[PDB]
Protein backbone atom coordinates (compact mmCIF):
# COMPACT_ATOMS: atom_id res chain seq x y z
CA UNK A 1 0.00 0.00 0.00
CA UNK A 2 0.78 3.77 -0.15
CA UNK A 3 -2.76 4.95 1.28
CA UNK A 4 -2.51 8.59 2.94
CA UNK A 5 0.69 9.29 1.10
CA UNK A 6 1.66 12.89 1.41
CA UNK A 7 2.45 12.81 -2.74
CA UNK A 8 -1.08 12.52 -3.27
CA UNK A 9 -1.70 15.58 -1.38
CA UNK A 10 1.01 17.81 -3.21
CA UNK A 11 -0.07 20.61 -4.96
CA UNK A 12 1.63 20.68 -9.23
CA UNK A 13 3.64 23.49 -7.76
CA UNK A 14 4.65 21.71 -4.59
CA UNK A 15 5.39 18.30 -7.01
CA UNK A 16 7.70 20.23 -8.86
CA UNK A 17 9.69 21.61 -5.84
CA UNK A 18 10.22 18.33 -4.28
CA UNK A 19 11.16 16.91 -7.84
CA UNK A 20 13.63 20.08 -8.47
CA UNK A 21 15.23 19.87 -4.60
CA UNK A 22 15.94 16.27 -5.51
CA UNK A 23 18.06 16.65 -8.43
CA UNK A 24 21.49 15.26 -8.58
CA UNK A 25 24.71 16.99 -9.10
CA UNK A 26 26.44 17.49 -12.92
CA UNK A 27 28.90 14.65 -13.05
CA UNK A 28 31.98 16.00 -14.16
CA UNK A 29 34.54 13.01 -15.65
CA UNK A 30 37.22 12.09 -13.12
CA UNK A 31 39.42 11.64 -16.40
CA UNK A 32 40.02 13.35 -19.97
CA UNK A 33 40.63 11.25 -22.30
CA UNK A 34 43.67 11.17 -24.28
CA UNK A 35 42.74 11.84 -27.65
CA UNK A 36 42.03 9.25 -29.26
CA UNK A 37 39.69 7.06 -27.82
CA UNK A 38 39.94 2.82 -27.65
CA UNK A 39 36.84 0.78 -27.34
CA UNK A 40 38.13 0.29 -24.03
CA UNK A 41 39.26 3.98 -22.65
CA UNK A 42 35.82 5.22 -23.99
CA UNK A 43 33.72 1.97 -22.65
CA UNK A 44 36.01 2.77 -19.35
CA UNK A 45 34.75 6.65 -19.10
CA UNK A 46 31.18 5.67 -19.80
CA UNK A 47 31.02 2.78 -17.39
CA UNK A 48 33.22 4.86 -14.88
CA UNK A 49 30.70 8.01 -15.42
CA UNK A 50 27.75 5.73 -15.51
CA UNK A 51 28.79 4.06 -12.44
CA UNK A 52 29.15 7.25 -10.38
CA UNK A 53 25.93 8.64 -11.74
CA UNK A 54 24.04 5.67 -9.98
CA UNK A 55 24.95 6.29 -6.77
CA UNK A 56 23.50 10.15 -7.08
CA UNK A 57 20.25 8.51 -9.03
CA UNK A 58 19.65 6.50 -5.81
CA UNK A 59 20.05 9.18 -3.31
CA UNK A 60 17.67 11.09 -5.90
CA UNK A 61 14.77 8.04 -6.17
CA UNK A 62 14.51 8.41 -2.48
CA UNK A 63 13.32 12.27 -2.74
CA UNK A 64 10.81 11.64 -5.52
CA UNK A 65 7.34 11.28 -3.84
CA UNK A 66 6.04 7.86 -3.91
CA UNK A 67 9.19 6.15 -4.10
CA UNK A 68 9.65 5.65 -0.68
CA UNK A 69 6.79 4.60 -0.23
CA UNK A 70 7.03 1.29 -1.98
CA UNK A 71 8.49 -2.00 -0.49
CA UNK A 72 12.18 -1.82 -0.47
CA UNK A 73 11.45 -4.94 -3.29
CA UNK A 74 9.63 -3.22 -5.33
CA UNK A 75 12.11 0.05 -5.07
CA UNK A 76 14.74 -2.17 -6.39
CA UNK A 77 12.61 -3.21 -9.37
CA UNK A 78 12.11 0.03 -10.17
CA UNK A 79 15.53 1.32 -10.49
CA UNK A 80 16.53 -1.85 -11.76
CA UNK A 81 14.12 -1.13 -14.49
CA UNK A 82 14.59 2.27 -15.26
CA UNK A 83 18.49 3.15 -13.91
CA UNK A 84 19.74 3.39 -18.12
CA UNK A 85 16.32 5.19 -19.16
CA UNK A 86 16.83 7.52 -16.16
CA UNK A 87 20.57 8.01 -17.18
CA UNK A 88 19.71 8.50 -21.06
CA UNK A 89 16.85 11.31 -20.21
CA UNK A 90 19.23 13.15 -18.26
CA UNK A 91 21.96 12.72 -20.73
CA UNK A 92 19.85 14.10 -23.51
CA UNK A 93 18.39 17.10 -21.44
CA UNK A 94 22.33 18.25 -21.08
CA UNK A 95 23.10 17.50 -24.68
CA UNK A 96 19.85 19.93 -25.82
CA UNK A 97 22.11 22.84 -26.13
CA UNK A 98 24.47 21.09 -28.07
CA UNK A 99 23.50 20.72 -31.65
CA UNK A 100 25.11 17.32 -32.99
CA UNK A 101 26.71 16.68 -29.39
CA UNK A 102 26.31 14.28 -26.28
CA UNK A 103 27.24 16.35 -22.99
CA UNK A 104 28.18 13.17 -21.20
CA UNK A 105 29.90 15.52 -18.64
CA UNK A 106 31.03 19.14 -19.19
CA UNK A 107 34.38 18.15 -19.62
CA UNK A 108 33.19 14.85 -22.11
CA UNK A 109 31.63 16.22 -25.27
CA UNK A 110 31.37 13.47 -27.87
CA UNK A 111 29.81 13.89 -31.49
CA UNK A 112 28.65 10.64 -33.53
CA UNK A 113 32.33 10.08 -34.97
CA UNK A 114 33.71 9.73 -31.66
CA UNK A 115 30.85 7.06 -30.85
CA UNK A 116 32.50 5.01 -34.07
CA UNK A 117 35.36 3.86 -31.38
CA UNK A 118 32.76 0.98 -29.90
CA UNK A 119 31.31 -1.27 -31.70
CA UNK A 120 27.18 -0.80 -32.22
CA UNK A 121 27.76 2.17 -30.35
CA UNK A 122 27.05 4.68 -33.05
CA UNK A 123 23.39 3.80 -33.56
CA UNK A 124 22.36 4.62 -30.27
CA UNK A 125 24.61 7.78 -30.02
CA UNK A 126 22.22 8.81 -33.28
CA UNK A 127 18.99 7.80 -31.23
CA UNK A 128 20.31 9.71 -28.45
CA UNK A 129 21.24 13.22 -30.71
CA UNK A 130 17.65 12.68 -32.36
CA UNK A 131 15.99 12.65 -28.74
CA UNK A 132 17.85 15.30 -27.53
CA UNK A 133 16.93 17.53 -31.03
CA UNK A 134 13.79 16.53 -30.65
CA UNK A 135 13.49 17.94 -26.96
CA UNK A 136 15.56 21.26 -28.73
CA UNK A 137 12.84 21.51 -30.82
CA UNK A 138 9.81 21.14 -28.51
CA UNK A 139 11.60 23.67 -26.22
CA UNK A 140 11.67 21.01 -23.21
CA UNK A 141 11.50 23.23 -20.04
CA UNK A 142 13.57 21.75 -16.98
CA UNK A 143 10.24 21.64 -14.40
CA UNK A 144 8.97 18.87 -17.27
CA UNK A 145 12.11 17.72 -17.79
CA UNK A 146 12.37 16.29 -13.79
CA UNK A 147 8.52 15.31 -14.68
CA UNK A 148 9.58 12.75 -17.01
CA UNK A 149 12.42 11.51 -14.81
CA UNK A 150 10.11 10.58 -12.58
CA UNK A 151 7.36 9.02 -14.84
CA UNK A 152 10.25 6.78 -16.17
CA UNK A 153 11.11 5.87 -12.85
CA UNK A 154 7.47 5.00 -11.50
CA UNK A 155 5.82 3.53 -14.91
CA UNK A 156 9.21 0.96 -16.31
CA UNK A 157 8.64 -1.36 -13.62
CA UNK A 158 4.69 -0.99 -12.99
CA UNK A 159 4.28 -4.71 -15.89
CA UNK A 160 8.04 -4.89 -16.41
CA UNK A 161 -2.31 1.23 -7.90
CA UNK A 162 -0.47 3.29 -5.54
CA UNK A 163 2.47 3.85 -8.40
CA UNK A 164 -0.82 4.72 -10.78
CA UNK A 165 -1.91 7.70 -8.39
CA UNK A 166 1.15 9.11 -8.57
CA UNK A 167 1.87 8.83 -12.48
CA UNK A 168 -1.53 10.41 -12.63
CA UNK A 169 -0.41 13.30 -9.62
CA UNK A 170 2.88 13.42 -12.28
CA UNK A 171 0.18 13.85 -15.01
CA UNK A 172 -1.85 16.56 -13.51
CA UNK A 173 1.46 18.53 -12.87
CA UNK A 174 2.79 18.37 -16.37
CA UNK A 175 -0.46 20.41 -17.86
CA UNK A 176 -0.18 22.66 -14.74
CA UNK A 177 2.71 23.50 -16.06
CA UNK A 178 1.14 24.08 -19.51
CA UNK A 179 -1.88 25.81 -18.58
CA UNK A 180 0.70 28.29 -16.76
CA UNK A 181 3.25 28.67 -19.57
CA UNK A 182 0.03 29.78 -21.55
CA UNK A 183 -0.65 26.72 -24.19
CA UNK A 184 -4.80 26.12 -24.89
CA UNK A 185 -6.22 22.75 -23.64
CA UNK A 186 -5.31 21.23 -27.18
CA UNK A 187 -1.89 22.30 -26.78
CA UNK A 188 -1.71 21.15 -23.38
CA UNK A 189 -2.93 17.47 -24.51
CA UNK A 190 -1.07 17.60 -27.54
CA UNK A 191 2.35 18.33 -25.47
CA UNK A 192 1.45 15.66 -22.99
CA UNK A 193 0.95 12.94 -26.01
CA UNK A 194 4.54 14.29 -27.53
CA UNK A 195 6.31 14.19 -24.52
CA UNK A 196 5.32 10.52 -23.49
CA UNK A 197 6.01 8.78 -27.16
CA UNK A 198 9.10 10.28 -26.35
CA UNK A 199 9.54 7.82 -23.48
CA UNK A 200 8.84 5.20 -25.41
CA UNK A 201 11.94 5.91 -27.75
CA UNK A 202 13.76 6.65 -24.55
CA UNK A 203 12.45 3.15 -23.23
CA UNK A 204 13.82 1.70 -26.96
CA UNK A 205 17.32 3.32 -26.75
CA UNK A 206 17.67 1.38 -22.90
CA UNK A 207 16.24 -1.92 -24.21
CA UNK A 208 19.22 -1.86 -27.37
CA UNK A 209 21.95 0.15 -24.72
CA UNK A 210 21.24 -2.73 -22.33
CA UNK A 211 21.96 -5.76 -25.51
CA UNK A 212 25.53 -3.41 -25.88
CA UNK A 213 26.36 -3.47 -22.34
CA UNK A 214 25.85 -7.42 -22.03
CA UNK A 215 28.12 -7.78 -25.25
CA UNK A 216 30.68 -5.47 -23.83
CA UNK A 217 30.48 -7.45 -20.90
CA UNK A 218 30.97 -10.66 -22.52
CA UNK A 219 33.81 -9.81 -24.49
CA UNK A 220 35.22 -8.59 -21.32
CA UNK A 221 36.91 -5.09 -22.69
CA UNK A 222 36.27 -3.26 -19.44
CA UNK A 223 35.78 -4.12 -15.79
CA UNK A 224 32.00 -3.24 -14.57
CA UNK A 225 31.19 -2.09 -10.74
CA UNK A 226 29.88 -4.59 -8.50
CA UNK A 227 26.76 -2.67 -8.89
CA UNK A 228 26.65 -2.03 -12.02
CA UNK A 229 26.77 -6.12 -12.58
CA UNK A 230 23.61 -6.45 -10.58
CA UNK A 231 21.94 -3.79 -12.50
CA UNK A 232 23.25 -5.84 -15.87
CA UNK A 233 21.94 -9.38 -13.77
CA UNK A 234 18.22 -7.42 -13.25
CA UNK A 235 17.47 -7.86 -17.55
CA UNK A 236 19.24 -10.70 -17.85
CA UNK B 1 22.43 -7.24 -3.28
CA UNK B 2 24.10 -3.75 -3.23
CA UNK B 3 20.45 -1.59 -4.16
CA UNK B 4 18.93 -3.19 -1.37
CA UNK B 5 21.56 -1.88 1.11
CA UNK B 6 21.75 1.72 -0.67
CA UNK B 7 17.87 2.19 -0.96
CA UNK B 8 17.53 0.97 2.76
Amino acid sequence: AGAGSLALSLTADQMVSALLDAEPPILYSEYDPTRPFSEASMMGLLTNLADRELVHMINWAKRVPGFVDLTLHDQVHLLECAWLEILMIGLVWRSMEHPGKLLFAPNLLLDRNQGKCVEGMVEIFDMLLATSSRFRMMNLQGEEFVCLKSIILLNSGVYTDHIHRVLDKITDTLIHLMAKAGLTLQQQHQRLAQLLLILSHIRHMSNKGMEHLYSMKCKNVVPLSDLLLEMLDAHR
Amino acid sequence: AILHRLLQ
